[PDB]
RNA sequence: UCGGAGUACAAAAAACCCUCCGAGUGAUUUUAAUCUAGACAAACCAGUCAAAAUAACCAUAACAUCACUUAUUGAUCCAAAAU
RNA sequence: GCCUAACGAGCCUGGUGAUAGCUGGUUGUCCGAGAAAGAAUUUUAGUUCAACCUUAAAAAUACCCCAAAAACCCUAAAUUCCA
RNA sequence: GAUAGAAAUUUUUAUCCUGACGCUAUAGAGAUAGUACCGUAAGGGAAAGAUGAAAGAAUAAAAUAAAAGUAAAAAAAAGCAAAGAUUACCCCUUCUACCUUUUGCAUAAUGGUUUAACCAGAAAAAAUCUAACAAAGAGAACUUUAGCUAGAUACCCCGAAACCAG
């Protein structure tokens, strides 16, 4: 039978080189995910279709942001072949309430707070 | 699909002719008339249909009961066959059961 | 109520012959197989030219139903109300006319701006003054009618309503009687305690 | 369909808007009924809007004919010689307004 | 059988019922029928409240 | 009350007018014509979608020609024009190629330059050189 | 009053030309024409159902039907012959008196209850009359002379406490019919029939003073009547010393339908006269 | 079921229903268990009891029996001495 | 038609003119009541458990047992019995 | 075999609009949602129940679900159940 | 079982106001006719009309010239016949007729030369929706622990071999 699939935890123990490679900090995990749906749910099992629905990933090539907490990481782990995950970065820091209109999200995965001054 | 080539004579109906102007006059005869005559009495028509209504089966059944013995042969026979057909149809055929 | 007035009287005599009532064609027009053509029973089937009608109207048909009393009463009340609110109701005394010339009536309605058509309601049939009967018998748009003949359809057909004064006293009572009334035990034509 | 019908190249009449812009709508003719219900919208339009419209567009003549008709029409007529017919039958005041604007532009 | 501004009656009814449900009760006003209609069974309390107002 | 369809004429005409220019009996007989017209419309919308691909392929062919003239293949020309932050869709590029042969030779020159710059930078193996045309501007 | 009226001045005449049925009143019917409702037209595909022939209602497809595998048991057994007593609570009786539909002044029997439309009897359904139930006992303050065809101890007590009188009387089906709708009976042009007796089953009910039966021995009445007052703990009033007492003692003959009329008379309602038989045989028959 | 009778043009009742079921006024139907008189020596005491019960029919059956039965059988009955009068109304049903 | 094992590897369910065993009852005495919360199972019909409470008995005394225990069975109507 | 060009039983009319779980057919436009089979059945060319689904309507939790938990010789992918 | 189905007992007010939300030549009667014609017989059973006030106005005068079929005018590489288009008809490019039936049809599975005219979803128990009045409602007969009354929403067409009577 084709079934769901366990994914042994050894997969998710990162090697020391990986930090260098994908550009994460060995010390501090990132706070937020940018998830994008790269592939299609057609031809995939219903349970993956549902996960993709409940992550707000319905529409392709649209970014969506999620907490980096384990509860979410479980679902992302299930559908990880359908998606692209990139850590959200805040060079200018979090937006205040004056900056809400001017926010924009750049493809390198970083959120710029002041967009197009004069 | 050819359509007539000439304008028909325009038919003028005057709405104020007697029958149209007086229409539905005594319909309230019961209420205003201290009930004596029910509006049924105003119905002109076949004896079995005055102040009564029903689907075709009920209609035929009733016609036969009332005027059946005054009917012509061919018409009575036709009426019977009609009844048998309607009986069979309504009772044994349909979608909804 | 207008719809009720229109339909409840109606009896359609329209009939069409089912394949059973057409004149002939008890026999199979040709043999079921081998002839090379389409198969048929009677030549009177609804497919065939002279044949019977598949559904079509059936028999004299009655459309008859009764709007419940209190509704038809409400109907009359509303018709009067609306005639009044729109300025087209005129309570008249009398009905005594100075003369039997209908032209008098026409020009009278022209002087008071009464509109094209007028419905004149009087208390009883025999008690109608003769001048009015004369005048209104030769008129198309003016219509004289007894109180028991008042109805929604006629009131909406004529632009202006003209009520005699005793007529108002009559209608008022007859119509109001229903707000306070019990449901009938047996028909109201029979003896009741207070009721005629 | 494209092979079914005629076609034309994109053009302007008299190189409009090159030197100066000339509103191409020349005249506008309404026909409605005072009595008939179908013309109801058209009547309201004649009351409220037409007047104002005529001031907004000084260069188009507007003829209004009450006549006994069942189907209110508006006939646009252009400098180009072109005549375009339209039916305002059974429409709002708003819809007629929009339509007349289309005709104007 | 409501003759008058029904909207007033709607105001008063939902203001009367609100402290009961913690929330404004759902309503339908039929202005032509002269009728008010309320989600839930409030019949007893409404009879009492209309009595108090002397109708 | 028997009701027949009186206006059947016009019902038919609204189909047949689309069929006039067909060959054969399709342009007359309502049966054949109805079918053919329906196929015509379907074919038409599908083609409405296709038309865009056709035109884009046309343009790419034309640009390919015009570039090959200057000794530059198509992919090279196009991506090295992108790497200059010159964004000109293919429609416009083809039109330049036909009606503005000079400006197009300029563009081709630009691209060839930028490409040579890229090779020079990949071969050089250092961060220091930035080719003049390889510099990346940000919005102001 | 109706501010709507004030708008009606502004608008054109209400005429036959503009009339709209209330929206939602007519759900428009749909016909099997067109792409949606055509081509098999809601009937499905082949089989017995598209052809219209699916079997009768209870038929399960040949397995022994549900409604026939269950065993027969008398439930509705002899139902047409059971006696049916339309209940009347003290609550409704009180509410009826309070609004002055029935008046407590004159004696209350079935006809009075019917005429107030406090109750409805249909003899055709084997209604044998009204039965009195105790629903409003605690709240019941009225003083009445009442006659019903059955009553419960608690109901009776509840009426006694207020100084009234209850009596249980029997009517046969024909009798009952006449009693509920008298005026249609008087247009019938027939004499007033004798009231039949109870059948053997109901005799022990109507012979007991327990039930204040109309056939009971009045010697027992005050005794049982007092027994009630012992049981429910209230002082039994002396009905004798009341001013309305003459009305309170009023009975019917066991053979008599109405109050003050007699078996065999004939009511001519157009002349407002009664007609009585002078014959010996007739008078022997009707008075037996 | 006959939907339109011949003589009266009305809708007949299927008596076979009236003999084995009982309709309360709430709309619940009540029936005996099947085989409750059959082969008793061969059965457990417990099972015997389970059989002796009066039980209720599920919705589907209830609608079926209603369709097979005319309006008369659904009227509110007041019988003297009736065992089942207690059960005709429904109480505290939150739905 | 009914049951046990495999097929169906670990909750349930799960087919074949698939692989294998069985059942259409004996033997015995502990002769195994009434009533009812709550559940299992289930298209329906049928099937299953079961506390408390009564009554029986030591005087605060309710599972018939064994044979792989699981299967040893049959609806309505209708007939015979009379409780 | 023959009985008026078709005789395993003539022809015609009537019963007759015979009856077909079988084949064929079933007529304007546009929009909202949308279905592959568990059970019985002289039943497997059909029905009637479930499960899904549609249209309204009332509600409150619904999927997803980490530990902990589910058998006795050996036994995998995995299930069940749940914050 | 499918189905069949009473009665006792109840109700019923005159005469005039007659016509048509019936058809208009494939409809409505089969009907111009039970004739022609077909059968030995019983029996079956058609189709068909259109000028005008006047044709005692035919060198005749007057308003459609619109179905398929043809003619005016045969064809010119290449392909479900069109569509995108195009200065340009073709030439280029892209699309495996339509119904039905099916697990699945371009299918070499079914049906249709074409045109016109005819030719097929019907019922109100429960329900929903709208409204009357409401512990009652219904113009008698019933139903009622918010109900009752009214309206509106619904269920096809052609076809056997047979069987029976005369
Ligand atoms: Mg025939
Ligand atoms: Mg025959
Ligand atoms: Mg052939
Ligand atoms: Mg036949
Ligand atoms: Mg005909
Ligand atoms: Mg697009
Ligand atoms: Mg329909
Ligand atoms: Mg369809
Ligand atoms: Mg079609
Ligand atoms: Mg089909
Ligand atoms: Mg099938
Ligand atoms: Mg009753
Ligand atoms: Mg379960
Ligand atoms: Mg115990
Ligand atoms: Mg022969
Ligand atoms: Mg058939
Ligand atoms: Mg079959
Ligand atoms: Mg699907
Ligand atoms: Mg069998
Ligand atoms: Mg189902
Ligand atoms: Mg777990
Ligand atoms: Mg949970
Ligand atoms: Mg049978
Ligand atoms: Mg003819
Ligand atoms: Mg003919
Ligand atoms: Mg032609
Ligand atoms: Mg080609
Ligand atoms: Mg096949
Ligand atoms: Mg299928
Ligand atoms: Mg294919
Ligand atoms: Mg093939
Ligand atoms: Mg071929
Ligand atoms: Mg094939
Ligand atoms: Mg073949
Ligand atoms: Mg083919
Ligand atoms: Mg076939
Ligand atoms: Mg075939
Ligand atoms: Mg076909
Ligand atoms: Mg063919
Ligand atoms: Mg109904
Ligand atoms: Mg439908
Ligand atoms: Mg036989
Ligand atoms: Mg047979």
């Amino acid at each position: 039978k084709f079934t769901r699939s366990r994914i042994p935890d050894k997969v998710f123990q990162p090697s020391p080189e990986d930090h260098e490679k994908y550009g994460g900090d060995p010390q501090y995990p990132h706070k937020l995910h940018i998830v994008t749906r790269i592939k299609s749910t057609k031809r995939r099992p219903y349970w993956e279709k549902d996960i993709i629905k409940m992550l707000g990933l319905e529409k392709a090539h649209t970014p969506q942001v999620h907490k980096n907490i384990p509860s979410v990481n479980a679902k992302l782990k299930v559908v990880k072949h359908l998606i692209r995950i990139k850590p959200l970065k805040l060079p200018q820091g979090l937006p205040t309430e004056e900056d809400m209109a001017n926010t924009c999200l750049k493809s390198n995965g970083e959120l710029v707070v002041r967009w197009l001054l004069n | 699909f050819h359509v007539r080539v000439t304008l028909p004579p325009r038919k003028v109906v005057d709405r104020w002719n007697e029958k149209r102007a007086m229409f539905g006059v005594y319909d309230n005869i019961g209420i205003l008339g201290n009930f004596e005559k029910h509006p049924k009495e105003l119905i002109k028509g076949p004896i079995w249909l005055r102040g009564w209504k029903g689907n075709e089966l009920q209609r035929c059944i009733r016609k036969k009961r009332m005027v059946g013995n005054r009917m012509f042969i061919d018409d009575l026979h036709n009426l019977n066959k009609r009844i048998s057909y309607l009986y069979k149809h309504f009772n044994r055929h349909g979608k909804y059961r | 109520v207008a719809i009720w007035q229109k339909n409840f009287k109606r009896i359609s005599y329209a009939k069409t012959k089912t394949r059973a009532e057409v004149r002939g064609g008890g026999r199979k027009p040709w043999v079921q197989k081998g002839s090379g053509r389409a198969r048929h029973g009677s030549i009177r089937s609804p497919i065939w030219r002279g044949g019977g009608v598949a559904h079509g109207p059936r028999g004299p048909t009655s459309y008859y139903y009764m709007l419940p009393m209190k509704v038809r009463v409400q109907g009359l009340k509303v018709a009067l109300t609306v005639k009044l609110a729109q300025d087209d109701l005129h309570i008249v005394d009398s009905l005594e006319l100075p003369t039997a010339d209908p032209q008098y009536l026409i020009e009278l309605a022209r002087y008071r701006r009464w509109g094209d058509s007028v419905l004149l309601v009087d208390l009883e049939h025999e008690d109608m003054p003769q001048n009015v009967v004369a005048a209104t018998s030769g008129l198309k748009t003016f219509n004289l009618v007894p109180a028991v003949g008042l109805n929604v359809h006629s009131m909406l057909k004529h632009q202006t309503l003209v009520l005699t004064l005793p007529t108002v006293a009559f209608l008022e009572e007859k119509l109001l009687w229903h707000n306070s009334r019990y449901t009938p035990l047996y028909p109201f034509r029979l003896p009741y305690c207070d009721f005629p | 369909t494209a092979r079914g019908t005629a076609s034309r190249f994109l053009t302007s009449v008299l190189h409009n808007g090159l030197g100066r812009y000339v509103q191409q709508l020349q005249r506008l003719s309404f026909s409605l009924s005072r009595d008939a219900p179908s013309s109801r919208g058209a009547r309201e339009f004649v009351e409220r809007e037409v007047t104002d419209f005529a001031r907004r567009n000084p260069g188009v003549v507007i003829y209004v004919n009450p006549r006994p008709c069942c189907v209110p029409r508006v006939v646009a007529e252009y400098l180009n010689g072109a005549v375009r017919e339209e039916s305002i039958h059974c429409k709002s005041v708003e819809e007629i307004a929009a339509l007349v604007q289309k005709l104007a532009d | 059988k409501v003759e008058g501004d029904i909207w007033a009656l709607q105001k008063d009814v939902e203001d009367f019922l609100s402290p009961l449900l913690g929330k404004t009760p759902v309503t339908q006003v039929n202005e032509v029928t002269g009728t008010l209609r309320v989600k839930g069974y409030f019949d007893q309390q409404l009879k009492a409240w209309l009595l108090e107002k002397g109708f | 009350l028997r009701s027949r369809v009186t206006d059947r004429y016009w019902r038919v005409q609204e189909v047949l007018k689309h069929a006039r220019h067909f060959r054969g009996r399709k342009n007359r007989c309502y049966r054949l014509a109805v079918r053919a017209v329906t196929r015509a419309f379907v074919k038409c919308t599908r083609a409405r979608r296709l038309k865009k691909r056709s035109l884009r392929t046309l343009w790419i062919n034309r640009i390919t020609a015009a570039s090959q003239e200057h000794g530059l293949k198509y992919p090279a020309f196009i991506i090295n024009l992108i790497k200059c932050q010159v964004e000109l869709n293919r429609k416009v590029l083809a039109d330049l190629a036909i009606y503005e042969p000079k400006t197009f030779k300029s563009l081709a020159a630009l691209a060839k330059r930028r490409r040579e710059e890229g090779f020079a930078a990949a071969l050089g193996d250092g961060k220091e050189p930035d080719g003049i045309f390889s510099r990346v501007v940000q919005h102001r | 009053g109706p501010r709507a009226l004030d708008l009606l001045r502004a608008l054109p005449r209400v005429s036959l030309a503009n009339l709209k049925p209330n929206p939602g009143s007519r759900k428009p019917e749909r016909r099997p024409r067109g792409r949606r409702r055509g081509r098999k037209c809601g009937r499905g595909h082949k089989g017995e159902r598209q052809r219209g022939t699916r079997p009768r209602l209870g038929f399960e497809g040949g397995q022994t039907p549900f409604y026939l595998r269950i065993p027969k048991y008398g439930f509705n057994e002899g139902h047409s012959f059971r006696h049916q007593y339309q209940p009347l609570s003290l609550n409704r009786l009180q509410y009826l008196i309070d609004l002055g539909r029935v008046d407590p002044t004159q004696p209350i029997d079935l006809t009075q209850l019917v005429n107030g439309r406090g109750v409805t009897i249909q003899p055709s359904k084997r209604d044998y009359g009204v039965q009195l139930v105790e629903e409003g006992a605690d709240t019941f303050k009225a003083k009445v002379n009442i006659e019903v065809q059955m009553a419960s101890e608690l109901a009776i007590a509840a009426i006694e406490k207020n100084g009234g009188v209850v009596t249980t009387a029997f009517y046969d089906p024909r009798s009952l019919e006449i009693l509920c709708k008298p005026v249609p009976f008087f247009l019938r042009g027939q004499p007033i029939p004798k009231r039949m007796l109870p059948p053997e089953a109901l005799v022990p009910y109507y012979t007991d003073a327990k039930n204040r039966g109309y056939l009971a021995d009045p010697a027992r009445f005050p005794e049982a009547r007092l027994e009630l007052a012992r049981k429910y703990g209230y002082v039994l009033p002396d009905i004798t010393k009341d001013e309305l007492f003459k009305m309170l003692s009023t009975r019917k003959d066991p053979r008599q339908i109405f109050f003050g009329l007699a078996p065999g008379w004939v009511v001519n309602m157009a002349d407002k006269k009664i007609l009585k038989p002078t014959d010996e045989n007739l008078l022997k028959y009707y008075s037996s | 079921v006959t939907y339109f009778s011949s003589r009266k043009g009305k809708r007949k009742t299927v008596k076979a229903v009236i003999y084995r079921f009982l309709r309360l006024h709430s709309g619940l139907w009540l029936r005996r268990k099947a085989g409750y008189k059959k082969k008793l020596w061969k059965k457990t005491a417990a099972r015997k009891r389970r059989l002796r019960e009066f039980v209720f029919c599920n919705k589907t059956q209830s609608k079926l029996l209603d369709k097979m039965t005319t309006s008369f059988w659904k009227r509110r009955n007041w019988y003297a001495d009736d065992p089942y009068q207690k059960y005709q109304d429904r109480t505290n049903l939150k739905v």
